[PDB]
């Protein structure tokens, strides 16, 4: 009585159960793990904080109406004020870690509208300025609050616009990245599981952010008739295996 | 101001406490380590890898 | 190998074309699961689609050009291209770049040849035989300030001497930091609140320098440097969608402004062929 | 034969002969069989 | 020196404090060295920026 | 050549060296230990951030003259702001450690003066006042300042006379409890390390401090003629074994 | 080759890290003799630092 | 294989692989180990 569609996810001290789920999707099929001592390069033994830093943190609300765009979080920049997960994030000069998303969006079966929930690695976003114009920092570090993608172009930050991924490429295609998509006919959330992808076996977690995590509607919202127009969209996000090193001072970050 | 057998000395003052006695960074190609023989070397490549060991005798 | 097995009529409870897409999945459907078909074999492998073959042919990667005249009297080389370098980087010209970036990260060695042809657009009596001498100048090297500054002894540098007409061919190592060179990077170079974002940061190779070792003749004599790099040993990680803008920067994901429409009009109908 | 010392002077590598589209065609967690339901 | 690349600080305090013996005075200084550990690595030769010249020499 | 005068403590990231120790204590002569199922009672499986809380932190210095009475620290604290060991202590709901104490007061040969350094398990203070006023939790809180017994009475504080160690017994029978002297003739640190000593297996690190920390001069210090009249005192502190449990939303305490 | 082997806390009366310079050695002092390292490997073999390799081109 | 006859002639070395740096860090005379003290 197994179903693809029932699902229980524990981790840490928080539970998470969906009774609609369509499958999940582990990225390039690999499934988060220690930094292995062949890999490693940094001398210092790593910090494991295990339990209270792997378990679930669930960002602010967004809410789907007829006219939204999309929304951007970046990782690990929306969790760096989760507990102690962020104070570890500031603490050491170096860190790594995996995590499990999961999207949630749930409606009747009058409904219609369907989400892409996709996670881009190394998701390097273009000026709309043109040009070899940059994207400042704070720009690219929304915190919990995360990207509107229908929000307005503003001086020193990134394009918004959708068919183009904020970066030139089709939004078409962005299915090439691990993704799974939310039809309210269908599914009523979206996991995946994200391994720590990086050129260097641990990186820092202020300066580089190693995943964008995109959910864009795509067909359009539907509300039956007299129905209100919007639904509310939750992302929940749980580091898993991380790992932090070079512990000092605490990081001071721009704005 | 100019180079002398004295900027190889660190002072000391007695009785401070809490206080700083130096400071510098770790540009291991540059300012203070840039003329030690480590840093000579070091400028003969491009890129560097591996622990330093810095010690202090005191006099 | 086979390419496509016989099947025949179908009657089932199993049917392999209803599938979920919401799952993120592309299942592996078959002519096969859905038509009769005959058997086919494929007498196909697949070669010239390994990425060692897709990055492993030379694509230009840069045109420069540099003067042998009379330096007599002239206060900056470097602005007469007396000699002219190059701050490395293989994103300045677009044909191989939309050809890695389909990557996130990539792993190779270079294989680099160097074309140089001399021009002479004005009245010369005879064409001369200059020999130019490109060197790599990596991060924190006396940058050369003259054509002939001691900077060009390259005791230490790997540098080539080769004739202008000829070609000139060696190969480096991977020479980056990390694992493998980052085709995109989402990060600074530290937490300050104005630095460049990208990998502009990132990917500061050095530069490479290029004169003619020649003394000037009685005409002017225009040296175009073409360089023409080859991966050799390629390792491709992540998969991206291609790019579909135009290009504005080296480094920068950044397109232009009052772009067009990248996807082709119908004309006609949804309904049209 | 290479005719030189170092590696990466050697030419283009050979085929990979590798091939598995598995982890980007169903990077599911739960594996899916062709011709069972998608959703049970 | 370049910044994505830069590796630290190293600074020096008092922990309690230098005390000198009666019949003594003034400051004392420390003497500070560098080399590398057994770890290092360096590679990609290349030219020092630590020397230069304008003619050749001659004898 | 292993003297009981040199020694070298490494813990976590950060190394202590003394030339003039006199051996070290280990309270009841038991080590510090993580807490066994047998006695283990909360289900929650605990989180032990290691090297990155069981490092060194060195308190504020203070100035041993002719007219000190002495000072207290009470533990965990002391410690309640340093790094990472402060975030999870403010964090979790329970939390366990032990310690090793390293007080530092060096002179010359012709200084005189003796500390004593010892660790009172559970050191109720008592009110100035008499009766049964209370002694508020503010004043039994200072933080890495400590106490300081040559302070005034203030209301609502603890007593400060020395000869009663702050609760209605004698200074000279302190030697009871696991102590070590520092006399500038023979000796220039005091180490002890501390195993978790409690009634329960795992405690509230914010409502109750299980150890004070006291240095008391007993002889005064005597500097040598004309010599500046006082020497610094410092003291550095590193948890060790420690354990965190009931994570969630950040305790707040008083002032 | 181990560039770093695996170390945990030390409460020792052998103390690596105190030296006397004057004796004109430099004491083979590595990362874990003062913090706790975890094991890592070299993956190096000192190659282009060779004297023939220095005076070579 | 080596064309000419002199060993002049013959490309450059390979690689020491000797490397032993004690000649220049421990010079001294009575042998120190390390965590044993320097002066006794
Ligand atoms: C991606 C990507 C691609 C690159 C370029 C990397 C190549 C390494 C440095 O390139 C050279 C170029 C020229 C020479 C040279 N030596 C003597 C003459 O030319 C050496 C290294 O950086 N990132």
């Amino acid at each position: 009585g197994y179903s693809d569609r029932v699902q229980q996810i524990t981790l840490g001290n928080s539970t998470i159960t969906t009774q609609e789920a369509a499958n999940a999707v582990v990225c390039y099929a690999e499934w988060p793990e220690y930094l292995p001592d062949v890999d490693a390069s940094d001398v210092n033994k790593t910090s494991k904080p295990d339990t209270s830093v792997c378990r679930f943190y669930t960002l602010d609300s967004k809410t789907w109406t007829t006219g939204s765009k999309g929304w951007c979080w970046k990782l690990p920049d929306a969790l760096k004020d989760m507990g102690v997960f962020g104070q570890n994030m500031f603490f050491h000069s170096l860190g790594r870690s995996g995590y499990t998303v999961h999207v949630q969006c749930n409606a009747t079966k009058f409904h219609s509208g369907c989400l892409l929930v996709v996670v881009i690695p190394e998701h390097q976003l273009a000026s709309h300025e043109g040009g070899n114009v940059s994207v400042k920092y704070t720009f690219t570090h929304p915190g919990e609050r995360g990207i509107d993608l229908s929000s307005a172009n503003e001086v020193g930050g990134p394009v918004k616009d959708v068919l183009y991924n904020m970066n030139g490429t089709l939004l078409g295609n962005l299915l090439i990245f691990p993704h799974q998509f939310i039809n309210l006919r269908t599914n009523n959330t979206a996991t995946i599981v994200i391994p720590y992808i990086n050129s260097v076996p641990i990186d820092s977690m202020t300066r580089h952010n190693n995943v964008s995590l995109m959910v864009i509607p795509i067909a359009p919202l539907t509300v039956p008739t007299g129905a209100t127009p919007s639904l509310p969209i939750t992302v929940t996000i749980a580091p898993m295996c991380t790992e932090f090193s070079g512990i000092r001072s605490k990081s001071i970050v721009p704005q | 101001t100019k180079d002398e057998v004295n900027s190889y000395l660190i002072p000391l003052n007695a009785n401070r406490q809490n206080e700083q006695v130096f400071g510098t960074n770790l540009f291991i190609g540059d300012g203070v380590f840039k003329t030690t023989l480590l840093g000579e070397i070091v400028q003969y490549y491009t890129h560097w890898s591996g622990s330093l060991r810095f010690s202090l005798m005191y006099t | 190998t086979v390419a496509s097995i016989s099947s025949g009529p179908k009657h089932t409870q199993k049917v392999p074309i209803l599938t979920a897409n919401e799952t993120g999945a592309t299942m592996p459907v078959l002519p096969s699961d859905s038509i009769e078909t005959r058997t086919t074999y494929m007498h196909f492998n697949g070669s010239e689609t390994d990425v060692e073959c897709f990055l492993g042919r030379a694509a230009c990667v840069h045109v420069t050009e540099i003067q042998n005249k009379d330096a007599t009297g002239i206060d900056n080389h470097r602005e007469a291209k007396l000699f002219n370098d190059w701050k490395i980087n293989l994103s300045s010209l677009v044909q191989l770049r939309k050809k890695l970036e389909l990557f996130t990260y990539v792993r190779f060695d270079s294989e680099y040849t160097i074309l140089a042809t001399a021009s002479q657009p004005d009245s010369a009596n005879y064409s001369s035989n200059l020999v130019v001498q490109a060197m790599y100048v990596p991060p924190g090297a006396p940058n050369p300030k003259e054509w002939d500054d001691y900077t060009w002894q390259s005791a230490s540098n790997p540098s080539v001497f080769f004739k202008v007409g000829d070609t000139s061919r060696f190969s480096v190592p991977y020479v980056g930091l990390a694992s493998a060179y980052n085709c995109f990077y989402d990060g600074y170079s530290h937490d300050d609140a104005e630095t460049q974002y990208g990998i502009t940061v990132l990917a500061h190779m050095g530069s490479m320098a290029f004169r003619i070792v020649n003394e000037h003749d009685e005409h002017k004599t225009l040296v175009k440097i073409r360089v023409y790099h080859r991966a050799k040993h390629v390792e491709a990680w992540i998969p991206r969608a291609p790019r579909a803008l135009p290009y504005t920067s080296i480094g920068r994901t950044n397109y232009p402004k009052n772009t067009e429409p990248v996807i082709k009009k119908r004309k006609g109908d949804i309904k049209s062929y | 034969i290479n005719y030189y010392k170092d590696a990466a002077s050697t030419s283009s590598a050979g085929q990979s002969l590798s091939m598995d589209p598995s982890k980007f065609t169903e990077p599911v967690k739960d594996l899916m069989l062709k011709g069972a339901p998608a959703l049970n | 020196p370049d910044t994505y690349t830069s590796a630290g600080f190293l600074s020096c305090w008092y922990q309690t404090s230098l005390i000198l013996p009666p019949e003594t005075t003034g400051q004392v200084y420390l003497l500070s060295f560098i080399s590398a550990c057994p770890d290092f690595k360096l590679r990609l030769m290349k030219d020092t920026q630590t020397i230069s010249q304008t003619v050749a020499l001659t004898e």
